[PDB]
RNA sequence: UCGUUGUUUUUUUCUG
C-alpha cells in the first residue's frame, strides 16, 4: 500500500531539512525517497524490517 | 531537458536476457528508433482499422490483429500468445 | 464540617440549621450587584450612599 | 576588554599596552601613549561582538571597513566621542575618523 | 555611503543555532579561536563571518555557506545548547541582525545606583570624555545624628540648609556653594560626579512628589 | 488487617459516589418523587 | 484584585509574592517585550519565540497541567499554582 | 500491484505507452487493455532482437 | 578514585603549541569532628554540645589533589567538606572515653548510638529495600497485550554496587496470533525493541546452528526449537556481523548524519558497553554475553512453557536491603560529580585568562557539606532543587518517647513501593520472612506492611570481595564456559557467582 | 483610652 511520510530527514543536495519523504513501498521491496525542494528520487529495496531510516542510511551511504 | 527515451527499460531488457551484456549510446538510440518505429506502425494500423470499421475506440484486439498484419505467420504467433499471456495475467491479478 | 456531614444534615431535612450552619458560624459575606449585567463591579461607598 | 574606536577591535588593556592596538598602532600609538590616550581610543562600552576569521571576502567586515584590518572581535557600536585632539590628529593623518554609533 | 554594501544572494548565508545562555560571547571567543587554531590544516573552519548581538540573547549567527561549516563551528562546545536549532535569515533580514540599532544636560535624569538611587536629578555637567556625567541631586542628610550607608536604611530628603548644618553639625568657598565631605551643595541640591551607567535619562514618569516640588 | 484497611477506603468511595448521584430527590406534594429538573422518577414513592 | 491573590508573610515583616503575582508581573514583563520587538530588529524569529513564550506563560497562569508538556516552576524547583488547580482538587474551592 | 506494468508482469512503463496513446489522434477513447497488449508485444520483439 | 584524573587541553595557535592540564587525584584524610569558632578558636567535638547548640556533629574531609602538566610542540591537603559522624562508629569521639567519662560527657551509657546529629535534631536513616540486581526473573503480563512472558534482570557494577542499566526481552504475540512467537530484545540507548538473532549475530554468532547450540540444551524437547524457529526465520536478513551491528545503531538514537561508517563502531561500543555491564565492559568477552543471553532467553521459554513457576517477585531472597552505607555513598557520589564539574569549569574559567589557580577558591566546601546536610535534615534524598521526583521520609527524627521505641526505630526498614494503587501483594507477610523480619510488628492505616522491623536476630551482609571464591572454585576444577558443548556438557553443573554465570562443573557435590 | 493583630509551604510519624 502507498504510504506517504513528510519525515524530518536532511536532504544533502538541496540541504533542505523536513524536505525528505520517505515513502514506503512493500509490494516488490520497493523504496523510495522523495524530496520537495529539489525533487531527487532514491530507490532501493526493502525487506520486511526496512524503516525510513534504513532507507536514509542506504541514501547516505550512495551520496558518498 | 525532460527528453524522454527508453534506455533504462531496454537496459532492464537487456539484464533479464543477457545480464552481463553492457551496450553503446548509439546502440540505444538505434533501438529507440527500432521501438518507436514499431509503435507508430502498430498504432496507425489500429487506428486504420478503426477507421474502416467505423469504430471509435481502441481495444486490445485491434492490437492483436494489427500485430497479426504486420509481422509474419511465426512471429505474429508467438506475439499474439505473449499478448494474450500478459493480457489474461493483467485482467485476472 | 465535612461533605458526609452536609448530606446527613439534608437526609433529616435541616434546612435552615445547615444554611446557617455554613454562612453565619462561618465566613459570612454581604456583595452589590448590579441588576443589568448581573456582575459584581458595583462600586458601593455606603458613607456616600 | 575595551574597543579601538578607529578599526573597532576589543582587546584587554594588558595588550594595548604591551603590544598596541594590532591594526590602529601605526595612527593611533595605543601602546606608546599614556592611559588617557589609550582609554579615549579604546572605549570600555561596545555593542555587536563580531567574531572574524576571514578578511578578504568578509560581507561583514566589509560593512565596518575592517576588510584590510586582521579579523577579531569587533564592536559594531561603540559609544562616547572620541577628544577633540584624537579626532585632529586622525584627520590631520589622512585617516577618516567616522563614528561607529551613528 | 554605507548603502553602497547592500546584501545579496552573492553574500554567503547566515545561521542562527541556540546557545547556552549567558554563555553566547564565549561561543563566540570559542569559533574564533578554534578558526584560528586549525587555519592551514586539512580540517579549517569554513566561516567568514561570525557575531551575536545583545537583543538576540542565545542566538549565534556565522557567515557561510554550507551548513556542515557551521555544524563544524559548533561542534565540540558545551558552552551550546548540542540540538541543530538552526534556522535560515532572508536577504532584507540579514542587515537586520547586523544593524546595532539622547543624554542632554539641562534633562532631568534619575539614579539607580548608591545610596541616593530612586532620586530624580538634572544633569550639570558631561565630562569631556563622556564617562562621568555631573547631577544635581537632593542631598539626604541626618546632620550627623548617626555618624559612626546602604540603599535600605535612607531617612526622608530635604535640601542642603547652611545654618541647619552649622547648627546641629565644614568650609565655604563660594556664596552658596558649600563642600561638605567631599560632596558640593549648590543652592541646596546636591552636586557630585556620577557614572553614566549609574543613570538613565529615558523611560521616567514623573511622581507625585517630584510634580509638588519641581 | 490489610483487607480492613484497603476495604475501608473503597466503600468510602462508593458511598461518595451514590450520595452524589441521590441527593436531590425530593418527595414532593403531589406523591411524585422528582429530581431537581422535576423529572419524575417513580409516581409513588415506593409505589406505597 | 490582592484579595485573591494575597501577600504571604514568611516571618513577620518580610512578606512573599503569592505565586500569581510573580506570574501576572511575568506576563506583564513579556507583554512589554513584544511592544519592544516591532520598534527594531524583528527579524520574525525572536518575534516568534518571543510570542510562543507569552503565550506560555499565560497559559500556565491560567492552567499549570498541560499534557505532554514541561510544567513552570518557581526557583525553589515546586511547580506553580495554577487558578485551575486551585479549584480542582479536595483542597480545591468547590469541596474545601 | 500498484503500477500497471507490475500487475501485467512486465518491464515496459505501460502508463507511458498510454500517455502517448491519448496524444495520438488515432481513436477518440483508448481503452485499459491494449496498452498492456501493445506493452508486451514490444517486450517480446526487443527481446527477439536483443 | 571512580573518576582518577581530570585531563584539559590547550593546541594554542596565534605557534602551535600542546598543553594539557591534568588534575590528580590522590588520598582522602579524615579527623575527628571540630568546631571553628566564629572568634577563630577551634576544640575537638564531642555530640552533647551539639545537641545542645543546634549544631552538626561532623567531621571535615581532606582530599589529596595533584596538579601535574604535560606541554609539547608538534597538590595538597584541601578541605572538601564536613561528613556527618554516626554516634558511636569507629570515628565518633564516643567509641573511645570509658563508661566513667560518659557521666562526665553527660552521655547515658545505655543509649547505643546508631543515629546522627544535624542542627541539633537526631536524625535516623531508615533503611531501604530495593529488588537484587544482576538477576534475572520472568513475569508473565495481562490479557490484553501481545508481551506475555519477559524475563527482565538488571545490571549493576560490582564495584560501587550502582545501578547501571538494564535488558527486557518481550516473548510477543498470543498462542497462534502474528503468527510464531516472534521473541524481540530491547537494548540499552536504543529506540525499538530488536529481533533476538538479529543481537545474536551482532554479537559475533553469525550462524544459526550456533545459536542454537547456545539457547538450547535438550535435542529431544522439540517443542521449544519450533516455537523459537519463527524468530530464526525472520533473521535471515541479516548474515554477517557488520550489516547486524549497523541494523542495530540505525535505531541506536543517536541523531542524524552517523552514517553507516561510524554507525556499525558506535553498535560495537553499545554492545561492548551498556550492555550486561556487570560480566565486562571491554572487547574480547562477547562469548560470555553469548552464553548469558542463552540462558536467560532459555530460562524465559521455559517459564513460556509451564515447565517452571513463574518467578515469585515476593520471594524475600531475591529482596536487598541498603542500610547508611550504601545510600550515603549514592548521595556523596552525586555531590562528588557536581564538585568535580565544577572544579573542571573553575580550571576553563581561570586557565584562559592563565593564571595559577590557589586550589583553594576553586574548591568550594559548601557543596558537599551543604548537600548532606540538607538531604539528611529534609529527608529529600537527593540534589536540593530536584525535590520532586526524589526518595522522600529516607531519613526521619528519631523517636525518643520510649527505650524501647527508640530501640525499634533503629531497626526499621522501609519498601519505597508507593500507595498508587493498592494492591496486596507487597504487603502480605510471606513465608521467606520467617526469622528475617517481625511477623507481628507493622503500623496501621496506608503503610500497614510495607514498614517491617528487623527480627532479634537479623543481621545485614556489607558485601565481601569476591576474588578468593574465584581462586578457589578454579583450584576445583571450574570449566570455563569456552568449553562448553551441548551434547558433551548436558550433565555438567553451572555456576553463578554474585548473578553472573563464569563456567561449569561436572561434579558438584565435593565442590 | 476603648482598641488590639500572628505565615505559608510541603513532608513525616501518629489517633479513631
Ligand atoms: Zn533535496
Ligand atoms: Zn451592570
Ligand atoms: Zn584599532
Amino acid at each position: 500500500i502507498k504510504q506517504k511520510l513528510e519525515t524530518q530527514f536532511t536532504c544533502l543536495f538541496c540541504n533542505h531539512d523536513n524536505s525528505v519523504v520517505c515513502t514506503l513501498d512493500k509490494k516488490n521491496s520497493i523504496g523510495l525517497l522523495e524530496c520537495k525542494k529539489c525533487n531527487l528520487s532514491f530507490q532501493a529495496p526493502i525487506n520486511s524490517l526496512s524503516q525510513p531510516i534504513d532507507i536514509y542510511s542506504d541514501w547516505i551511504d550512495a551520496c558518498e | 531537458s525532460r527528453k524522454e527515451s527508453y534506455s533504462i527499460y531496454v537496459y532492464k531488457v537487456l539484464k533479464q536476457v543477457h545480464p552481463d551484456t553492457g551496450i553503446s549510446s548509439k546502440a540505444m538510440g538505434i533501438m529507440n528508433s527500432f521501438v518507436n518505429d514499431i509503435f507508430e506502425r502498430i498504432a496507425g494500423e489500429a487506428s486504420r482499422l478503426a477507421h474502416y470499421n467505423k469504430r471509435s475506440t481502441i481495444t486490445s484486439r485491434e492490437i492483436q490483429t494489427a500485430v497479426r498484419l504486420l509481422l509474419p505467420g511465426e512471429l505474429a504467433k508467438h506475439a499474439v500468445s505473449e499478448g494474450t499471456k500478459a493480457v489474461t495475467k493483467y485482467t485476472s491479478a | 464540617f465535612g461533605e458526609m456531614e452536609r448530606d446527613c444534615m439534608i437526609a433529616h431535612g435541616a434546612a435552615g440549621f445547615l444554611k446557617e450552619r455554613l454562612m453565619e458560624a462561618s465566613d459570612a459575606f454581604r456583595v452589590h450587584v448590579c441588576g443589568i449585567c448581573g456582575l459584581m463591579s458595583v462600586i458601593a461607598n455606603l458613607k456616600k450612599n | 576588554e575595551r574597543a579601538c574606536m578607529l578599526c573597532g577591535i576589543v582587546l584587554p588593556g594588558r595588550v594595548f599596552m604591551q603590544n598596541g592596538c594590532p591594526n590602529c598602532d601605526s595612527v593611533l600609538n595605543l601602546r606608546d601613549s599614556d592611559q588617557a590616550t589609550v582609554n579615549e581610543c579604546t572605549s570600555s562600552s561596545f555593542e555587536g561582538l563580531v567574531a572574524v576569521g576571514d578578511n578578504e571576502h568578509s560581507w561583514v567586515a566589509k560593512w565596518l571597513r575592517v576588510d584590510r584590518f586582521q579579523p577579531g572581535l569587533y564592536a559594531v557600536r561603540v559609544d562616547g566621542r572620541l577628544p577633540s585632539d584624537i579626532v585632529a590628529a586622525l584627520e590631520q593623518y589622512g585617516v577618516y575618523y567616522r563614528p561607529r554609533d551613528g | 555611503p554605507q548603502r553602497l554594501l547592500i546584501p545579496t544572494v552573492d553574500d554567503p548565508g547566515i545561521w542562527g543555532v541556540k546557545v547556552r545562555l549567558g554563555k553566547e560571547k564565549d561561543v563566540v571567543r570559542q569559533i574564533l579561536k578554534k578558526k584560528l587554531a586549525r587555519e592551514g590544516t586539512k580540517n579549517p573552519l569554513e566561516i567568514y563571518s561570525a557575531f551575536q548581538r545583545d537583543s538576540f540573547k542565545g542566538h549565534v549567527y556565522i557567515e557561510a555557506r554550507k551548513a556542515e561549516a557551521i555544524n563544524d563551528a559548533l561542534k565540540g562546545n558545551v558552552n551550546v545548547f548540542s540540538n541543530n536549532s538552526k534556522f535560515l535569515v532572508g536577504i532584507v533580514e540579514y542587515k537586520d541582525l547586523l544593524r546595532p540599532v539622547k543624554l542632554t544636560r539641562g534633562s532631568y535624569v534619575r539614579v539607580k545606583n548608591g545610596k541616593f538611587k530612586g532620586d530624580l536629578a538634572q544633569v550639570d555637567e558631561v565630562l569631556e570624555n563622556g564617562l562621568e556625567a555631573r547631577l544635581k541631586l537632593v542631598p539626604r542628610l541626618d546632620y550627623g545624628k548617626d555618624l559612626s550607608y546602604t540603599s535600605k536604611f535612607r531617612p526622608a530628603q530635604r535640601l542642603f540648609s547652611e545654618a541647619e548644618a552649622r547648627v546641629h553639625e565644614i568650609r565655604r568657598d563660594r556664596d552658596g556653594f558649600v563642600t561638605y565631605g567631599g560632596e558640593e551643595y549648590y543652592e541646596g541640591f546636591l552636586y557630585k560626579t556620577f557614572r553614566l551607567q549609574n543613570l538613565i535619562v529615558n523611560s521616567i514618569n514623573p511622581t507625585l512628589n517630584e510634580l509638588s516640588l519641581f | 488487617l490489610i483487607d480492613t484497611a484497603v476495604k475501608t477506603a473503597e466503600t468510602g468511595y462508593i458511598q461518595r459516589r451514590l450520595v452524589k448521584a441521590l441527593e436531590d430527590i425530593m418527595v414532593h406534594y403531589d406523591g411524585t418523587t422528582r429530581n431537581s429538573l422535576g423529572d419524575i422518577i417513580q409516581f409513588l414513592y415506593g409505589e406505597d | 484584585p490582592p484579595q485573591v491573590r494575597p501577600s504571604i508573610a514568611m516571618d513577620e515583616t518580610t512578606q512573599g509574592q503569592d505565586d500569581l503575582t510573580h506570574k501576572l508581573s511575568d506576563i506583564l514583563k513579556a507583554n512589554i517585550n513584544v511592544q519592544k520587538l516591532e520598534m527594531d530588529g524583528s527579524p520574525q524569529h525572536i518575534i516568534n519565540e518571543v510570542e510562543q513564550l507569552l503565550q506560555f506563560h499565560v497559559a500556565t497562569y491560567m492552567d499549570n497541567d498541560i499534557a505532554g508538556q514541561p510544567q513552570a516552576l518557581q526557583k525553589s524547583g515546586r511547580p506553580v499554582k495554577a487558578i485551575r488547580a486551585r479549584l480542582k482538587g479536595k483542597e480545591g474551592r468547590l469541596r474545601g | 500491484a500498484k503500477t500497471r506494468s507490475s500487475r501485467a508482469g512486465l518491464q515496459f512503463p505501460v502508463g507511458r505507452v498510454h500517455r502517448l496513446l491519448r496524444k495520438g489522434n488515432y481513436s477518440e477513447r483508448v481503452g485499459a487493455g491494449a496498452p498492456v497488449y501493445l506493452a508486451a508485444v514490444l517486450e517480446y520483439l526487443t527481446a527477439e532482437i536483443l | 578514585w571512580e573518576e582518577p584524573r581530570l585531563i584539559l587541553d590547550q593546541p594554542a595557535q596565534h605557534d602551535n603549541i600542546n598543553k594539557r592540564y591534568e588534575i590528580r587525584f590522590g588520598k582522602i584524610y579524615l579527623s575527628r569532628p571540630t568546631m571553628t569558632e566564629a572568634d577563630g578558636t577551634t576544640h575537638a567535638m564531642f555530640p552533647q554540645e551539639a545537641r545542645l547548640r543546634n549544631l552538626t556533629y561532623s567531621s571535615p574531609v581532606y582530599l589529596d589533589m595533584e596538579k601535574s602538566m604535560f606541554t609539547s610542540i608538534d597538590g595538597n591537603k584541601v578541605h572538601i567538606g564536613k561528613v556527618p559522624i554516626m554516634l558511636r562508629s569507629k570515628f565518633c569521639s564516643l567509641r573511645t572515653l570509658d563508661e566513667v567519662d560518659l557521666y562526665k560527657m553527660k552521655e547515658c551509657p545505655y543509649d547505643m548510638g546508631g543515629y546522627f546529629v544535624i542542627n541539633g535534631s537526631e536524625k535516623v536513616l531508615i533503611a531501604q529495600e530495593r529488588s537484587a540486581a544482576n538477576i534475572v526473573q520472568v513475569f508473565k503480563k495481562a490479557a490484553p497485550s501481545p508481551i506475555s512472558h519477559v524475563a527482565e534482570i538488571r545490571s549493576a557494577l560490582e564495584k560501587g554496587s550502582r545501578l547501571i542499566s538494564t535488558m527486557q526481552i518481550k516473548l510477543y504475540g498470543r498462542e497462534d496470533k502474528g503468527t510464531g512467537r516472534t521473541i524481540k530484545a530491547t537494548l540499552p540507548y536504543v529506540k525499538q525493541d530488536i529481533p533476538i538473532v538479529i543481537v545474536f549475530r551482532a554479537l559475533g554468532v553469525v550462524p544459526d546452528g550456533e545459536i542454537l547450540q547456545h539457547i538450547c540444551y535438550d535435542e529431544n524437547d522439540w517443542q521449544m526449537l519450533e516455537m523459537l524457529k519463527p524468530c530464526i526465520e525472520e533473521g535471515f536478513v541479516i548474515q554477517d556481523k557488520e550489516v547486524a551491528l549497523d541494523f542495530i545503531g540505525r535505531r541506536g538514537s543517536a541523531a542524524l548524519g552517523i552514517r553507516r561508517e561510524k554507525r556499525i563502531q558506535y553498535a560495537k561500543d553499545i554492545l561492548q558497553k551498556e550492555l550486561l555491564p556487570h560480566i565486562t565492559q571491554e572487547e574480547g568477552f562477547e562469548t560470555r554475553k553469548t552464553f548469558f543471553l542463552g540462558y536467560m532467553v532459555n530460562r524465559l521459554l521455559l517459564c513460556a512453557l509451564e515447565r517452571k513457576d513463574q518467578d515469585d517477585r515476593d520471594h524475600f531472597g531475591k529482596k536487598r536491603l541498603d542500610l547508611a552505607g550504601p545510600l550515603l555513598a549514592n548521595l556523596f557520589r552525586i555531590l562528588f560529580r557536581k564538585l568535580t564539574r565544577e572544579i573542571y569549569r573553575y580550571m576553563q574559567r581561570c586557565i584562559e585568562t592563565d593564571r595559577d589557580f590557589n586550589l583553594n577558591l576553586a574548591v568550594k566546601s559548601t557543596t558537599i557539606t551543604s548537600g548532606l546536610k540538607y538531604s539528611l535534615a529534609t529527608g529529600n534524598w537527593g540534589e536540593q532543587k530536584k525535590a520532586m521526583s526524589s526518595r522522600a521520609g529516607v531519613s526521619q527524627v528519631l523517636n525518643r518517647y520510649t527505650y524501647s521505641s527508640t530501640l525499634s526505630h533503629l531497626r526499621r526498614t522501609n519498601t519505597p513501593i508507593g500507595r498508587d494503587g493498592k494492591l496486596a501483594k507487597p504487603r502480605q507477610l510471606h513465608n521467606t520472612h520467617w526469622g528475617l523480619v517481625c511477623p507481628a510488628e507493622t503500623p496501621e492505616g496506608q503503610a500497614c506492611g510495607l514498614v517491617k522491623n528487623l527480627s532479634l536476630l537479623s543481621g545485614i551482609s556489607i558485601g565481601s570481595p569476591s576474588e578468593p571464591i574465584i581462586n578457589f572454585l578454579e583450584e576445583w576444577g571450574m570449566e570455563p564456559l569456552e568449553d562448553y558443548d551441548p551434547a558433551q556438557h548436558t550433565k555438567s553443573t553451572r555456576i553463578f557467582v554474585n548473578g553472573v554465570w563464569t563456567g561449569i562443573h561436572r561434579d558438584p557435590s565435593m565442590l
